[PDB]
């Protein structure tokens, strides 16, 4: 992870890779799900997929270019994937796409076909997807009436009561210079995409600072979607975390792997060295589980998912996992410590360093939307070298310990006792 | 452990109940909601509704009986004086 940036009123990021045999270019916007409306929401879902509409894609593949877009809360991507030759061509469809097909892709036998389809899109995850179904209710009762509780992928109400509009009051308040940052990930050289992008001009929307508003809330409540006709109870649970740039950020990241994730049916799984586990698996509280430190701009997440068939036991599910996050306030162990910095640094390096490109624009782009320049490893490292017992204790002390939590559950989840008891076992007794 | 009877009520995850399907509940937490002031904004002014909806149900047949027994307890004061002597004579054996 290496990067190099520069400027001339357009914002260009990027970090060559030697050995890519790919390049992607593209463009990433400091707006996502979180500066929608409830009204608006999925309008940027909206966008993601006329960029990757049927006809904007085969002028694509003529060009032996590939296309991504990607749509988070704090974010928004478009990338243009091609051989390591190919991308003075990409920015040809970047520029093109974004600076001249204002009304190309919005025809109306183009946008109702894709509204048609992330409609369905939509209602196929809202049906079948149970564990992000769950999670994105998490993000729903945690952050709700605030600007993080917006679904990414928006709702069936506001999605079907869009129109061209609303897809262009979004672009001209959004997609702005000031608010996105031209990247170009795989084997390019820097001082050669800034060329291509200077070779052009023009200033189409520009000058324009997008709009602001109320900052995220992290609230203590819950939200139950109760359905008996479904085989499991899937739930999610979880304290107000970490914002990106926060001085704990590592710090929660550690205090997660330290719990980590597990698969009941994979050996190797249900041998971590993971205290719960003896806990767990002698009943078989459930399938799976994974601990999260889900960070954005304002506000973060701290907490895990689990799915589970044994619906008689989730009151132990719970009890048990909160029972060991209480740990990490009074008697979190130097080798548990000690073992999340291994397994964090390798989820570290298997992030930063896939060798997929299309990875690397994104985080490139995110990342220097907020702090200016994404962060080394080596540096990322260090941090995590240098986290004590004592930094988990005296953070887990403020975020966990007798701290309010945000719970969401879908399917068979009678077994799932009332928010207070749940909302108890977050500290212990003690004289 | 034994079989036992079957019942009405089961226990947590098999309570016996219908299948629950498109239901949604939402909650807050205790720790986020307004310093308990409940006791004399909508308690007091909400006050004698279970009151006004059920008191003719109660009053009625108290009254009844308070009347009864007024009626009955004067009768006797009345029979045990002097005025009440020939009644008293009669009624009575
Ligand atoms: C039979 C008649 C005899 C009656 C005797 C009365 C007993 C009184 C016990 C009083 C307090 O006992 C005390 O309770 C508080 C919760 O209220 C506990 O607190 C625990 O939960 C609270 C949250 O509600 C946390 O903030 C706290 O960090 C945690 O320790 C505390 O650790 C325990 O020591």
């Amino acid at each position: 992870a290496e990067v190099t940036q520069l400027s001339n009123g357009i914002v260009v990021a990027t970090e060559h890779n030697p050995s890519a045999h790919t390049a992607s270019v593209g463009v990433v916007f400091g707006s996502g799900a979180a500066n929608e409306n409830p009204y608006n929401n999925g309008v940027s879902n909206l966008w993601k997929n006329i960029f990757l509409s049927k006809e904007n894609s085969a002028v694509a593949a003529k060009e032996g270019l590939a296309l991504s877009s990607n749509i988070s809360r704090d974010f928004q991507s478009y990338i243009v994937s091609s051989l390591p030759g190919s991308t003075d061509k990409s920015l040809d469809f970047l520029n093109q796409s974004f600076i001249q097909q204002k009304a190309n892709l919005l025809s109306s036998s183009n946008f109702e076909a894709t509204k048609k389809s992330v409609l369905k899109q939509v209602q196929d995850f809202e049906d079948n997807d149970h564990p992000n179904r769950v999670l994105e209710h998490l993000h729903s009762t945690a952050f709700q009436n605030t600007p993080l509780s917006l679904p990414t992928r928006g709702t069936l109400e506001s999605l079907e009561n869009l129109v061209v509009a609303d897809l262009e009051s979004f672009a001209n308040n959004h997609f702005l210079n000031s608010n996105a940052v031209v990247v170009g990930t795989g084997n390019i050289k820097h001082e050669d995409l800034v060329n291509s992008i200077e070779s052009k001009n023009l200033s189409l929307q520009t000058g324009t600072k997008p709009v602001l508003k109320k900052k995220a809330a992290f609230l203590g409540s819950e939200v139950r979607l109760r359905d008996d006709t479904l085989p499991k109870a899937w739930i999610s649970l979880a304290v107000e975390g970490e914002p990106v740039n926060s001085p704990n950020y590592f710090v929660a990241k550690l205090a997660a792997q330290i719990f980590g994730s597990y698969n009941a049916f994979e050996p190797a799984s249900r041998l971590q060295g993971i205290k719960l586990l003896d806990n767990i698996q002698e009943y078989q509280l459930c399938d799976n589980f994974n601990h999260f430190s889900l960070s954005y701009k304002d506000s973060g997440l701290w907490g895990f998912s689990t799915a589970t068939r044994n619906v008689t036991m989730i009151d132990d599910l719970i009890h048990f996992t909160l029972k060991q996050w209480n740990r990490l306030t009074i008697s979190v162990t130097d080798t548990e410590v000690e073992r999340a910095k291994s397994l964090l640094k390798l989820q570290l390096g298997q992030l930063y360093e896939s060798g997929n490109p299309v990875n690397d624009a994104n985080l490139l782009g995110a990342e220097v939307l907020i702090k200016g320049s994404k962060l080394s490893l080596g540096e990322a490292f260090k941090k995590i070298d240098a986290i004590t017992v004592k930094d988990v204790k005296a953070w887990a002390g403020k975020r966990l310990w007798d701290q309010d939590i945000a719970i969401a559950g879908t399917g068979q989840i009678e077994g799932l006792l009332d928010y207070m008891r749940i909302r108890s076992d977050m500290s212990m007794m003690r004289w | 452990g034994p079989p036992s009877g079957k019942t009405y009520m089961g226990w947590w995850g098999h309570m016996g109940g219908p299948k629950q399907k498109g239901i949604t509940s939402y909650a807050v937490s205790p720790y986020a909601q307004k310093p308990l002031q409940g006791i004399f904004h909508n308690a007091v002014f909400n006050s004698f509704r279970r009151f006004k909806s059920q008191f003719l149900y109660v009053l009625i047949p108290a009254g009844i009986y308070w009347y009864w027994w007024k009626n009955g307890n004067e009768y006797n004061e009345f029979l045990y004086s002097k005025a009440g002597r020939e009644e008293l004579e009669r009624v009575n054996v």
